[PDB]
This record gives C-alpha cells, structure tokens and sequence, in this order.
C-alpha cells in the first residue's frame, strides 16, 4: 500500500504538461478546448467553473420584469371567473375565514389578470364594513382608485 | 520535494480541518425502570408481550439475562445474538413502550 | 402550559431575539419578482423540437 | 372500499384523501439514500402522471463533515452538518390556508428548522407524563385569569391582520391638501 | 532566542516507531516541527509520504545522521527495537545523541532497557546538561494507533509536566513514577507479570482440556467473573485452547516475542540483587523462565508467547535432566 | 484482605472532581481497595485548584496522573463498583464556556409537581455521559477501495477521498452489570467562567470537596453494608 | 504561532469574537457603541448607587490580587442592596429603556419616530414606578437613552441629527 | 494538487465573456475599473486592513489562505459576513420538549421556492440589506438557532472559482465623469398616496404592543 | 391503532372476535388523562 | 400447578438461599426443608415469620420424604464426604432412589470422579442430575449475588435457570455435568497461581527499590500483568513485605480453604506420570500453600504465602 495516486503539487511559475505558461504574450501558448469530446454526459470538475452575469440581473427592481400582454378568455369563461370571485369575495367570515380575505380575494382578481367590476368592489367595501374592518375599505377605494 | 511548500502534495485545507464529535448520551442520558409487580422479571415480560404469532418473544426468553440485560440490549446486540428480526423489533418496541411508560398489556390475538 | 410557557418566555432574554423562519412569508405571489435569465424561447444544437 | 383492499398499506378513508406532507425515500442502497420532503394525498397517486402536489425540500440523512469550520468560528462549528433544504413559503400556505396532515419524521425536521414546536412523539424517558387534576387546574385559572379584552385583542393580533394602522398611520393617511 | 514552533523528533520506524511518529502528525495541529529519523533514508522517505498522503497536519523532514537530529530537534523520542540499537544510538556511537546533546535538550528512551544502562544514560544526559527520561512503552502497535498506550516515565518530574502534551498523543495511560530508573524497574516487574500469568494461563487450559471443560468462553466468563480473571489469560484463551488441542498447529507471530521478552527477563535479572553465592529463589518466576526458554530453543522465539504450552513439559524434563546431572 | 474487585470513577475529562473523589476514598479506606479514576478525555493535567483544596485537607492528590479508562472498559466487568461523576444535564452546556443553566423549578417561574413530574429516583441510569469510549478510524486515500471515485467512506462529496484520522464516540451499557453503580450529580468545576476571581473559583472548589466527601461516606456506608466488611477505617476527617 | 493542545482550551471565548472581524471599520464603530455602553453599564451594575468612598473601601478590603483577575470595582460580588425581580439586576432602568429603544430600532430598520418606541417606554415606567420618578427627565437619563441616535447615520451632520433627536428628547422630557 | 499519470492544462480565460474591444462603453468601463484597481496588492495595502492583530494575520495567511481566498472573488474589507443568532419559539408543552430540539450534529436548513434560488440573483439574495434575503438557519447540537456565514450561503449555489486582485472599491472615481443624481431616481416618482406597500411593510415591522393598551403619557405617581 | 388490553370485557364468542371494545371505568379515566396530554 | 423445591444441607450457606428463594416467591412453590435438627427447624420458622408467609415451608428429615414431595431439590453441604453420605452412601439418599423426572442439583464442591458417579447413577436411576458449584460469600449469596458454574443437562438448565436467578446473579452452563466441578478447580488453581505471583512479584519490586507502590499497583493493572488477585492483595502484602515481623491477618477465606478447594482437583485430574511435572506453576503454588498452612499460618490469609514463597523452590529441591 505505497502513495500511486497523488503526485507533487505542482510549484509556483510552473510550466504547463503541454507547455504553457502564464508569461507574457498567451500566443506561445496553445489552447487545447477543441481536443475535448463535444458533449460529457455529466459535469466535469472544470466546467463552467467560474462564470458571471450582467449586472442588470442583480440591479433590477421587482416586478419591472413583467410585459403587459392581453389574455383574453371566452365571454363564458368571464361570467363564470367573475360569479366565482364575487362568490369567494362575498363569504362570510364566520369562523374559518378572516374579514382579510375578501380583499386578499380583489388582489387574487386583480393578479389573475382580470378587471374587477362595480359589482366586486361593490361587495368587497360591503363584506368588510359589515366586519368592521374601515381601514380595508378605504384600501379597497383605493385599489379601485389605482386600476 | 520541493522544500518550500509544507504539504507538498497540497490537500484541501478542508481535509487538515478537524471534526468533532458528540455523543447522544451527553443530550440526554437513558434511564431503566426497575421492574414492577405485573412484570417481575424479564421472562414475564417478554411472555407478556408475546401477542403475535409471527413475532412470539417467549421463544426467546433464556437469550436474556437479566432485566437490566434487556432493557440496555441493542438492536445490534440482539442481532449479533441471533434473534429473527420480527422478534426483535417486537421485543425492541415492548420495551421501548415500557420506557415511555406503557406497560406490555394487550391482547393475545393468536386465538 | 400556555400561560406558563408565556410567562417563561418573556421572562427570558435570549429567546427574545426575532426568527426570520418563524416571523413573516417572504413571497406569496406565484411568480418571481426578478427577472432570472429564463425562459430561453430559442432551441439550441440537437433540439428539433420547436415549439 | 374494495373487495379485496391492500392489505400492506391501508389507509383510513378514500381516494384521494387529504393533503399530508412526509418525506418520500428512493428505492437505492442505504448508502445513497435521500429523502423529498413533499405534500400529496393520503393514497399515493403512484397510477397518474401527478403525483405530488408540491416539492417543499431534500433531505440528506448521511452528515457530512464541516466544509466551512476555516470561516468564522462559532461554537460548535465543527460538528458533522446535515444539509436539507425546505420550502418556507409554500408549507406555510399548506398548513395555514390549505390544512394539510403531517407525518412525524417531517414534523421532527420542521422541530428542528425551528418552523414547529417539538413532535409529539419526540418525548424523553426522564419525565413521565403529566397528571392533571380539575381543582388544582382551576384554582391556578383563577389565580392567572387574563383580561377579557386583553385577550380578545391578543387573539385578534394572532389570527386577523397584524397590520392594524396606528392613529398617526391614519391621520398621514387622511388628505390634508386641498381636495382634488 | 525567537518564537518558533517546537522541533520534535523520532528515532526508529520500527514497528512500535511509526505508529507514534503517525500520532504526532495527525494530532499536531501545526504545533511542532516532525523530524524522522531513519538509519535507511528510504524507510523515512516512506514514513513521511504515507502521513502526507494520508493528511498530516504538521511539516516534517526526513534524517539519516544522529549529529543533525540533534541539532535540529529540540524534544527527541526514540522507539527502537532492541536494547543494543538504544545503545549504540545513545552512548556507542560517535554522534550519539546523549554524548552530542545540547544544554535543554529533552531525549525520551522508548525501548525497554536495562538498570545500568538507564542509569549510565541518565548520568551523561544530567553531565552534558540535557534532561533524559526512561518512559518504557506498552501495548500494541494497534494500542497505539488507538492511543490507548501505557507509560512509566522516571527521571525530572518538571521534564514530565512539560512533555506531557506530547505523551498524551499516542498514550493515555502516562505515570510519573519517580527518579531516573523507575519507569525502567515497573517495566521489569510488568514484564515479570505478564510471563508469570502466561504461564499460568497456560497450565490453567492445559488442564481444563485435561478435565474435560469444552469450551473457552464459557470458561472465561465464569473465570473474569471469579477473583481467577487475569488480562493475558482473556487475551490467550482461544489461541491456548487450538494450540492444545491441535499440538501440530505452529504458533503464530507477533509484536511481543519470546525472544523479546525473554531479553526484557534476563535484564530484570542481571538488574535483580543478589544474595550471594545463590540466586532469588522464585519458584514460579524460575518455571516461567524455563518454559520460555525451552519454547524459544525450539525456533519458536519470534512467534507469540502462547506457544509455551507446548514446552512446559519440555521446560520441566530440561530441568529434571539438569537436577540429575549432580545427583 | 477485603473482598471488593474493584472501585471505578468515570468522568468527562478526570482533571479534578474524579481525582478528588479518588483522593477521598482512598484516604477513607486507607488504600485497602484498589481505585481507579479515569476520564473520556485524557488531555489535561491535574488543577492546581484541587491539588491545593485537597492538601487543605489532607490529601495529596498532586502524585495521581490524569488518566482514561480504555483498561477499564477492557475488563469492566471485573470491577466491583462503578462510580459515574457527571452534572446535571438541565445545568450542562455544551460550549463549555457559560455558566450552567438554570434548572426546573418545582413548587422566576415554578412548575407543578404533578405536571412536570422529578424523575423517580427509584429508577436506575442506563448509560450517561460518562459511558462513551474513543474510537479513532483513519480512512486512508492510499487504500485503491477508498480512493476510488463511488466511494461511500468519506465525509466529503467532491473535495477529496478519505478522511484523516477522525475520531468517534461508541458507548459502554454495562455500568449495570457492575454489582454497584451509582451516579453524582455535581457542576463541573474545572473551568473557570468569563468573569470568575480566584477566590470564587477556590469557593467552588470547597463546595465540590465537601460535596464529594459527604457522597464519599455515603457510597463507603452503602458498600460496607453490602460487603458486611469495615470500610471506613481512617474516620479522621468529620 | 501555536501551542501544543492542553487542558482542552476552547477555540473561541464567546460567539462574536471571530464575528466582529467581519465588520468594516465604520461599522466595527457603531457596533462597538453599544457594545460598550452595554458592557459599561453591566460592569458598573453591581456597585450602582455606591459613593466614592465606598467604592475606595470595597477596592481596598478586595485588595488579594492573584495577577489575573480583574479590578476588584469591576463586575464586584458584592451583595446587592437593591434586589431588583428580573432585569434590574443586571442592569439599570436607564439602560432597560435604552435596550428598548435599541431593539426598536433594529425591528424599524434604519429612522423612526418616537412613536414606535413611546409605548414600550411608558410600559417600562409604569413596571418600574420608583426609577421612573428617581430618573426620569434627568440630563444623565436622556443622554444615555439618546446616545445610540448617532448610530443610525454616522456620516450626519450636526444639524441633522439634533433635529432627529429633538422628537425623542421632548418626550423623554414630557 | 495533481493526480499521478493524469495531464493537465490550463484557462486561459476565467469564463466565456465578451471582449472589451467589442464595444465602446465596455471599454471606458474597464479603463475605469483599471484606474480604480491595484497593479500589484500586497500585504500592507488597503484591502488587508482588516487584520488587525498578528492572530488574524497568521489565520489569514497560513494553512487557510486557499479558502480565505476562494471564500469571494472580489477582495472586500472582509472574508464573510457576521453571525447572529435567532430566538427559539416558545414551546406550550413546556420542559417536556425542551431537550428534543438537541441533537448530535449542525442541522442546517436554506429556503427554496418560487422567488429563491436563482442562480443570477445570488448577490442580490445574499445582500444583508435585502427585505427578502433568502433565509438561512442553523441549530447547532445544543439547541441554538443562528445565522449563515457567507461561505455557508454561498455552498448553495453554483461555484465560483475566479478571484480578482486588483479591483478595490474605495478608490474608484467620483465627481469627474461619475455623479449620481437623485433626479435619476425620482424620475421614477416615488409617490407614498400613490403606492402605499411601503407603508404596509413599515407598519409589518414597527411593534404592536400599543394595541393592547386599548395619547401615549408616562405615568402618573405622587 | 385502538388498544385493546386484556383487561377489556372479554367476549365468550366462537363465531366472531375474542374481546369487545368496552373498557373498565380505569381505563377510561386513563384514556381522558392521555387526551388531555395530548390536547396541550 | 407449581414447582415443589426443597433444600438440604443447612448452614451458613445454606440458609441465605433458602431465605432468597422464599423473599422472591412470586407463587405457590412449597419448601421442605432437611434440617436434621429441631434447632434448625425452629430457625427455618422464624425465618418463615420474617419472611411474613411469603412460601410454605415444611421441615422434614426424610429423604423419601422429600424425594416423594419435591420435584426440585437443591443441596449445600459442606464436605465432600457428607455430600456423598447424603446423596450417594445414604440407603434412602436422593440420587439412588428417586421418582423418575425429579431435578437433583447440588452446590458443594465434589471431584470429577464424585460427580461422573452421581450423574452416572441418576441416569440409570431416571432422574436429571446437574452440578452447579457457588463462587462468592456467604454475604453475597445473602444478597443475591452468586457465580454457579452449572453442568448438566441444557433443558434442565434451561428450566432451572430462573430458580437460580432467585438466589445468584451470574449462571453458566458449559456444556455437560462435571464441567462445573471442573471450572470451579480451573478457578481456585488460576486464584492460587496469581496469588503466588503477585507475591512473588511485589517482592521483587520492594527488592529493586520501588516507592510509590499505589502507583505501582495502578500501572501493573493498567499494564498487561493485571490481575484482580493483584489488585485486591497488593496493600496486605505490601505491609507484609514492609515489614515481615506481622503476623498475617485472619480472613474468611484462607489458605486451608484453598488447600481443600485444590485437593478436589488433584484428585479429580489423571494422575498419570507424575515425574513429568505437567503443571509446575500450580505445584510451586501448592507447594508454598501447603508450607504456609502447616506452618502455623493455616487459618490467616491467602498472602501468607509472601513469607514461604521459597518453599515452593525449596520442597522441589528435598523432593528431587
């Protein structure tokens, strides 16, 4: 059981296997890239080791990403999606859902790319005066206000 | 080799990091109930948890010593003694349950 | 028990710190908030299929 | 449910049942084990091309030895690690909004991200359980029985919204300039 | 006068030498300078590329001259095999490191040696101005490996406080025994032990195969149990059980050899006073003595101590033959 | 002669409540029963704190060596008694640099009896502590079996194979098979804590000595019992 | 460089040791403020209300030095004449509302009004009855609790920060 | 470290980037950077103040120097970044549980989800100052909840192997050629009556301990 | 999975199950013990 | 119904197994007694009065008796030649004439040739005979706490087991009868071996000088000499070798013990040769033994030897 794997590091300014070195002018030197096989089934230790990206990425703000497009549906398919909101809008708070969620539900609506109608602001600023929750019903105006 | 590197075949400095080690035991320590009146010795209280006909524990009652014998003896012990594996996990959780405070007292099912 | 552990936590210092895991969630909307490089809506070498 | 049921891995009711996070293991040798923490039904859609609801995190059983004791020591920085990795965000909207089950070795990792209270089941031989008696209870009740309100606000903090605008919030809140 | 790290040195990559110079590498935390020396370079050349490859956390450099271990090492610990090596090493040869030493030097003698030359060793190391201790190792190479060692360190009792962080290393068992010659004379009386109750287990299997008794586990139990529990008896009992039941089985070899400790005795007994004319009369340590020689007139020297079953008989009809030769 | 096999005291690190332990017992039964004080962790050296609070009393301890019990665990089982000097785990810190943790308070805040039981004493210790040995394994990258790429004998996924020299932590559950075993409940008292004078250390040093002297007479009363022999010989020290 | 391992010496002696060195200087500053107001008011703690003299008298009767040990006036075992229920015992009152205001402003995340912290004060006060007349309105109490203002913006200028302090300095003098 | 019979070579570029030359502003870019970068770091320079003592200077520059190193490319007036450590969630069951969040080993947990684990995002998820840091826990084996060093975060993403040796930040230009203008970033108007998620974040952080008293005046004693 | 001790109403039955699911009083008064426990 | 177990040979060794049997209990077990005496009944009724009617004890003194009453029977004699007067030599006795299927185990220690002719005899008799030799004292076999090298029949064993865990903690059957009485010899030859060598060897250490003779003894155990013989009689022969003018202490067990406890074993192993010498580390043992006994010191200690290590040396040299 003698040492036949590991060999001596290799010293500072050293020369290369296939002599290259790091000195002066790199056309001495001799890239050796294309004598790789085209595609490793898998990830060598040397593959893309060391690799950036733009600076954008890491400066932009949220949400600017975010192009407008126009996601049009069936007239059905509206009615159906507007009834479902304003039903989900419209439950009761009784004991499992918290007055929170009928204007959770707006910002659901509003998310979903769709346009909330008179009818669902309408029962939104209901349900949530008829929970005592004023300050949701000014955000609501408010919502209505911004779109 | 070089005389001018220590660590002439240069590992990691991950590999020279060194490791440590704690034992559960420090975490917190096991305790063995002292045997009570429905179970006086281990041979009752392996027929006791014998309730399976496919795990019968009192097959096995002379592999035992003693109570404290059984109640520090590993699943490692108990293989390395030569205990089917049903049984000794039918062993294992009869006395695991009485650590936890549940005595061995259910009903025989054989019948 | 609640009253006591209540108790025994606010008498207690060290656990008084905040706990980002326990505090608030981070993001509830389905999608990122950041652009990160994908989708790619180009094939590369190999790939017939496209669309 | 069915005429002959399988016997190696009832349930208690039918397909599919409720949501219920647990970790699913790989069919490989002990050596390369790992397990996905993920929420699904109670009866395993193994039969559709859908089989889980949602993939929260990976869990490596096997520690691994410090690869960063050389950074900033801290106390026991050196000890073997046990890497996973767990959706935050996601298993809050399951177990608030959706109310998934939850199993017990995925109850002991949350225990241990600090996300839950310790499992039932993770209980120590030093103490026994305890015993309760309905006079001693009542008497501590009377002797530490909260404010009525002090307490309906307390609940109405942890449950309804939190973010409750204070009178300076509203009164910066309320226009001020002339109004158009 | 700097700030430096200590120069620590090992002399002998015998077989009990690299399993020390190996702990020191492992367990130093960049804390010492590890010098090895070898009397074939080839052999430290070896020892130092199997503790790199298997990742050693201090620097180390290779010796093959007494002279520049000693001016190198500040700490120097030998392991050698014989008490002949430690002495031409130490006081034989022209650069030996107790005449050679340096005023500070700390030289630690592994090797089982001798009283007088204890004594002569201590002499020249407290003349030259050095500090010499005789710390008498035992236990096997895989003890060692395990740390698990034993110590019995005589001489300055400062010198053992401060190279105690360096036994601790590859032993934990370390006693301070007392003066110079101490840790040599409980290594005598440890060996005298040791070759009594081998010879006692022995007997004791012999006879149980006499009897009848099957089994040897479920006589060491019931022995360990009872006040008759002995170490060498737990260790032997299988190997004496084949070996008396199969006589045409060769004992097999190890680290303590008859050879071996038959030397470590005939030093206990030059070392032993005398009362004139006639010798201490020790009945059992006399009948040990004499089935380890008769086992060790056969070739059976360098195998494993267990083989002094098959010569009790022969160790008493040597002696019988002896008694009659007068009569 | 007396008929005891033999006296065992385990501790973490036998620096200095074992040796004074050692150091007591002996004194009591005047070296008549062989004591063996032994430590998991073997690399320190005696206190000069204990030393010194033990020649205040009378006992020199200075000539003991810190030890491991490794021949202990090789012939447990011949040993008579089995000593474990430990602190209390509500009081134990793992960082070894705090002062011990307050523990639970039965009736800051008080917890019912009922509902936080005290763990019965009647109750035995299967294993503490004390109860780990050493185990040091060396996965070594010369062996081609380690050094091969699949290999699950490392700790390290893609830095490098093998591992040097790591040390683990088994554990012994036969401290009941000794004939007595018994377990002390004492604070550690061989670290010094951030803020700590040298005459708050020697305090601690004095509680920790007549805590181990009372628990000495105690165990010497309970095997003199047990023997039916005499004991506590030198009482010299009340 | 290094020494052989002994004893078991720890690697670190607290949490943030290895910690503080990953802050630039700036912040190395405004961490160490606090720090130090901290570790001041601890260390001074045990012989609060104490006069002169009397600290002369307790460093005088402390006077076995054993080269190691810190000044006898520093963190002193003393016995308490105070006895304080949970936190005043390491600790004053000023340095309670200091903490107070401390913690709010890490949870505010750089400026806030006083607003945010006006109710954990006044809770404090009514907690504490007796140090809330003995301290309060004081130059010394004030002071104390408005020292950590700076740390929000170092690089402020004079005028910003007393007109950032004037909203806490006049309810901490209401 | 090289393997015994295995040839290596080396890289002659770090990544696959593109050039300097190919455009105008990336050239006044990088004689900028250039101008703002050391020729040749040493010891004693700028970056290396952060050594204060000869215990730091030994760490840094011995036996650990290839991970101080490979820790961040950029050369910053550190190596991580600090560790704090988080409060534990009151537990009902009392001290009946209190011992099984103890363990043997560092448990160390990293969120993943929808907005976290993008590669090209790691500085921005790693920033301190970022309300929605990715979160990273660690519970040590005696229970204690603490925070990420900065290598420990960044194990969990894709590696990096380059460094750099010149760039330092303080020494870039400013005044000529270089004004940030806060006219720049108000032309994106940020309007409080208009989008008020601000608002709402400030009120999630603030306390709300006054909603239980329910004019804050001290109190009134005489 | 219901316990059933041995101590339950045994049911004298050759056609059907052994014991019945009725407890003594005890292990009703242990049974409301164990779900208080678990109701914290 | 339940095991019918009774025990002959009272003493004191005799009665703290009985009474452990009774304390245990834990069924309808029915103890008849052979006391022999009206004395010694009357003890076995108070002890029944302590105990407080834990089991029924009925005191007979008739070997018909109570072969025709006890499935199990348990013997602890004394002596050799009463043990074979009582189970043997007797026209009633027990293993000559007894119901077939009856367990007849006995504790005193009986040569190999005695135990072969019992088993022997039980065998065409019909009944199982085991032998089970106690190690201990007779304060650990009040408390509970003996070693009973059991030999004999592995069902029977097996059976008997928890009648013996009622009154010792370690039991071992190896293999077949007579190896008890075997391993039992192999122990007291192994005891007087290592007595003989730490005397030997303490004598030498105080000869060469050493001082510190508890560190002594704590390397010699920590070393590969270690010995519990060692460890428990290093203080009483380091007195002895400190100062040779003290008379040995008394102990319980001594040498004359020891003598009687070997004379079994030679009797018992083949005494074919003899001028060979197969065991000489036992017979210099026996040697200074036997000096030491008849020397006066025959009742004091087994490190009475210290003082006659010689003789081992100096009757090999008047013998040869």
């Amino acid at each position: 059981h003698a040492n036949t794997q590991y060999q001596h590091a290799w010293p500072l300014l050293s020369h290369d296997d296939l002599g290259n070195s790091d000195q002066s002018n790199n056309t001495k030197n001799i890239m050796y890239s294309m004598y790789m096989p085209k595609r490793n089934k898998g990830t060598a230790p040397w593959f893309r080791g060391a690799d950036t990206y733009s600076v954008k990425y890491c400066e932009q703000g949220r949400y600017e990403y975010q192009r407008y497009l126009m996601i049009n549906r069936f007239p059905s398919e509206y009615k159906k999606h507007f009834l479902s909101f304003l039903s989900n809008i419209r439950m009761s708070s009784g004991s499992a859902t918290i007055p929170q969620e009928a204007l959770h539900w707006l910002l659901r609506m509003i998310v979903d790319n769709f346009n909330p109608q008179h009818v669902h602001y309408i029962a939104a600023m209901k349900t949530l005066q008829s929970a005592g929750e004023l300050d949701m019903a000014r955000d609501v105006w408010k919502i209505m206000e911004r779109q | 080799p070089h005389k001018s590197y220590k660590y002439t075949y240069m590992p990691d400095p991950r590999k020279l990091a060194p490791i440590e080690t704690t034992q559960r035991s420090e975490i917190v320590p096991q305790s063995i109930r002292p045997p009570t009146s429905y179970v006086p010795n281990h041979e009752t209280f392996l027929e006791r948890a014998d309730i399976h006909r496919l795990r019968p524990t009192s097959d096995f009652k002379a592999s035992f010593k003693d109570w404290n014998d059984l109640f520090t003896c590993d699943k490692r012990q108990l293989r390395v003694r030569g205990i089917p594996r049903m049984t000794r996990d039918a062993i294992r959780t009869a006395v695991q349950a009485f650590q936890n405070g549940n005595p061995p007292e259910r009903f025989d099912t054989k019948e | 028990f609640r009253d006591v552990e209540e108790r025994r936590h606010s008498r207690d210092v060290v656990n008084e710190l905040p706990n980002p895991w326990y505090d608030y969630v981070a993001h509830a909307l389905p999608f990122p908030d950041r652009d990160a490089g994908y989708p790619d809506e180009y094939g590369d070498l190999g790939q017939w299929r496209a669309p | 449910a069915r005429a002959v049921i399988k016997r190696r891995s009832p349930q208690l009711w039918g397909a599919p049942g409720a949501p219920i996070i647990r970790m699913r293991g790989h069919h490989v040798v002990w050596k390369f084990q790992s397990y996905d923490l993920v929420v699904e039904h109670t009866h395993k859609r193994r039969n559709s091309d859908i089989r889980l609801l949602h993939y929260l995190g990976k869990h490596c059983p096997h520690p691994q030895k410090s690869l960063w004791s050389p950074d900033t020591p801290v106390a026991q920085d050196r000890h073997l690690f046990m890497l996973t990795t767990v959706d935050i965000d996601a298993f809050k909207y399951w177990f608030g909004v959706k109310r998934c089950r939850l199993s017990m070795k995925p109850w002991a990792l949350l225990a241990k991200a600090g996300l839950l209270p310790p499992s039932l089941t993770q209980n120590s031989k030093i103490m026994p359980k305890p015993l309760f008696d309905k006079e001693s209870l009542m008497r501590y009740y009377l002797a530490n029985r909260k404010d009525e309100d002090v307490m309906a606000r307390e609940k109405y903090l942890n449950y309804e919204n939190s973010m409750v605008k204070t009178e300076e919030e509203r009164a910066a809140e309320r226009p001020v300039a002339p109004y158009l | 006068a700097i700030k430096r790290s200590l120069n620590v040195g090992v002399v002998g990559m015998g077989n009990m030498g690299v399993p020390i110079a190996r702990n020191l590498g492992f367990k130093a935390r960049s804390a010492m300078y590890l010098q090895i020396h070898s009397r074939a370079l080839s052999k430290a050349k070896r020892v130092c590329d199997d503790l790199s490859v298997d990742g050693a956390t201090c620097a180390m450099r290779i010796h093959d001259r007494y002279s520049t271990m000693t001016k190198w090492c500040d700490v120097i610990v030998l392991a050698l095999a014989d008490v002949k090596a430690s002495r031409h090493a130490l006081l034989e040869d022209n650069e030996s490191l107790i005449m050679n030493a340096r005023k500070g030097q700390i030289i630690v003698d592994h090797t089982t040696v001798d009283a007088e030359t204890s004594r002569e060793c201590a002499h020249e190391a407290a003349r030259r101005g050095a500090y010499f201790l005789d710390a008498p190792m035992s236990g096997s190479p895989r003890a060692c490996f395990n740390g698990q060692l034993l110590l019995m360190v005589g001489g300055d009792a400062e010198t053992f406080q401060k190279m105690l962080p360096i036994f601790h290393m590859y032993a934990d068992n370390v006693f301070h025994m007392g003066e110079s010659g101490s840790g040599t004379a409980a290594k005598m009386i440890s060996q005298a032990l040791v070759a009594s109750h081998n010879a006692a287990a022995a007997e004791a299997l012999s006879m149980a195969h006499a009897l009848g008794i099957e089994d040897q586990s479920k006589l060491v139990q019931v022995l360990d149990a009872s006040w008759g529990s002995s170490t060498m008896l737990r260790r032997n009992a299988p190997l004496l059980q084949d070996l008396i039941r199969n006589p045409d089985k060769t004992p097999p070899t190890s680290a303590v050899s008859v050879d071996r400790l038959l030397s470590d005795l005939a030093h206990l007994d030059a070392s032993l006073p005398k009362r004139g004319g006639e010798d201490e009369p020790f009945p059992v340590f006399d009948a040990a003595l004499r089935s380890l020689a008769a086992a060790s007139d056969a070739g059976m020297g360098d195998r494993d101590l267990a083989s002094v079953v098959h010569y009790i008989e022969a160790g008493e009809a040597e002696l019988r033959n002896r008694t009659h030769v007068p009569l | 002669s007396t008929s005891s096999r033999g006296i065992l005291i385990a501790g973490l690190t036998n620096r200095a409540r074992t040796q004074m332990a050692e150091g007591i017992l002996r004194r009591l039964t005047a070296g008549t029963i062989f004591i063996k004080s032994g430590g998991v962790h073997h690399e320190s050296t005696i206190h000069p704190l204990a030393v010194k609070v033990m020649k205040d009393i009378g006992i020199d301890i200075s000539k003991q060596s810190v030890t491991s019990l490794e021949a202990a665990r090789r012939q447990q089982n011949t040993y008579d008694v089995y000593i474990s000097i430990d602190c209390s785990y509500e009081r134990r810190t793992l960082d070894k640099s705090q002062p011990p943790r307050a523990e639970v308070r039965r009736r800051p805040v008080r917890y019912d009896p009922l509902l936080v039981p005290r763990t019965p004493s009647h109750w035995s210790v299967g294993v503490d502590a004390t109860d780990v040995r050493r185990r040091w394994q060396i996965w070594s990258p010369r062996d081609p079996s380690i050094f091969h790429e699949t290999s699950t004998r490392k700790f390290q996924d893609h830095l490098y194979e093998g591992e040097p020299l790591f040390m683990q932590l088994r554990q012994c559950p036969w401290r009941t098979q000794a004939k007595v075993s018994e377990r002390w409940e004492m604070d550690e008292v061989a670290i010094r804590y951030p803020v700590e004078r040298h005459s708050a250390h020697e305090l601690r040093f004095v509680q920790a000595r007549e805590q181990l002297l009372q628990r000495s007479f105690d165990l010497l009363t309970k095997l003199e019992k047990h023997y039916g022999e005499r004991l506590l010989l030198d009482r010299a020290l009340l | 460089v290094a020494k052989l391992q002994h004893n078991s010496a720890p690697t670190t002696l607290n949490f943030y040791e290895k910690s503080f060195q990953q802050l630039s200087d700036v912040q190395q500053r405004q961490t160490g403020l606090l720090i130090g107001a901290a570790v001041g008011d601890a260390a001074a703690r045990a012989l609060d209300g104490y006069t002169a003299e009397e600290v002369a008298a307790v460093a005088a009767e402390s006077g076995s030095l054993q080269d190691e040990d810190e000044d006898p006036v520093v963190f002193a075992s003393v016995t308490p004449r105070e006895h304080k229920s949970g936190l005043l015992r390491h600790h004053s009152y000023t340095f309670y509302l200091f903490s107070q205001l401390l913690r709010v402003m890490a949870t505010s995340r750089g400026d806030f009004p006083v607003q945010y912290v006006k109710n954990e004060w006044v809770a404090t006060a009514r907690a504490h009855p007796d140090c809330f007349v003995r301290e309060h309105a004081s130059l010394l109490h004030v002071l104390c609790i408005t020292m950590q203002l700076p740390v929000i913006y170092p690089w402020a200028d004079d005028s910003t920060l007393r007109e950032y302090a004037s909203g806490f300095l006049e309810f901490l003098t209401e | 470290a090289r393997k015994h019979g295995l040839f290596y070579g080396k890289m002659r570029f770090a990544e696959q980037k593109i050039t300097f030359y190919s455009d105008r502003f990336l050239f006044r870019d990088l004689v900028n950077r250039r101008e703002a970068s050391y020729a040749n770091v040493w010891e004693m320079d700028d970056p290396y103040r952060f050594l204060q003592t000869e215990q730091d200077y030994e760490d840094y520059w011995g036996d650990n120097y290839d991970v101080y190193r490979r820790m961040f490319p950029e050369m910053i007036g550190r190596t991580g970044e600090p560790v704090q450590q988080y409060g534990q969630m009151p537990i009902w069951a009392g001290p009946h549980r209190q011992h099984a969040n103890k363990s043997e080993h560092n448990w160390m947990f990293a969120e993943i989800g929808v907005n976290v684990g993008h590669e090209a995002l790691k500085k921005l998820e790693l920033d301190p100052t970022n309300e929605k840091r990715r979160r990273f826990v660690i519970r040590q084996p005696d229970g204690t909840l603490r925070s990420a060093k900065m290598s420990e975060m960044r194990a969990w993403y894709w590696k990096e192997e380059w460094a750099d040796f010149r760039f330092w930040a303080p020494q870039m230009e400013w005044g000529i050629e270089n004004t940030p203008s806060q006219e720049q970033y108000q032309e994106h108007v940020p309007d409080t009556t208009d989008a008020d998620f601000r608002k709402q974040r400030r009120i999630q952080s603030r306390p709300v301990k006054w909603f239980y008293e329910s004019e804050v005046r001290w109190p009134d004693v005489i | 999975r219901q316990i059933r001790p041995y101590y339950n109403l045994p049911s004298k039955s050759e056609h059907g199950r052994k014991m019945t699911g009725f407890l003594t009083p005890y292990r009703h008064w242990m049974w409301k013990q164990n779900e208080l426990w678990r109701n914290v």
